[PDB]
């Protein structure tokens, strides 16, 4: 992980890196 | 705001990880 502008589907993957591989993720499934 | 806090601006992992809590 790098700090920058984030949006998007790049924004849900740098949650899913940090958190949702921790098991914490609300999943957006679309 | 998730999308003015990393659309707009720098956010970082310590930040994103307050959208997980």
């Amino acid at each position: 992980f790098v700090n920058q502008h984030l949006c998007g589907s790049h924004l849900v993957e740098a949650l899913y890196l940090v958190c949702g591989e921790r098991g914490g993720f609300y999943v957006p499934a679309t | 705001g998730i999308v003015e806090q990393c659309c707009t601006s720098i956010c970082s992992l310590y930040q994103l990880e307050n959208y997980c809590n």
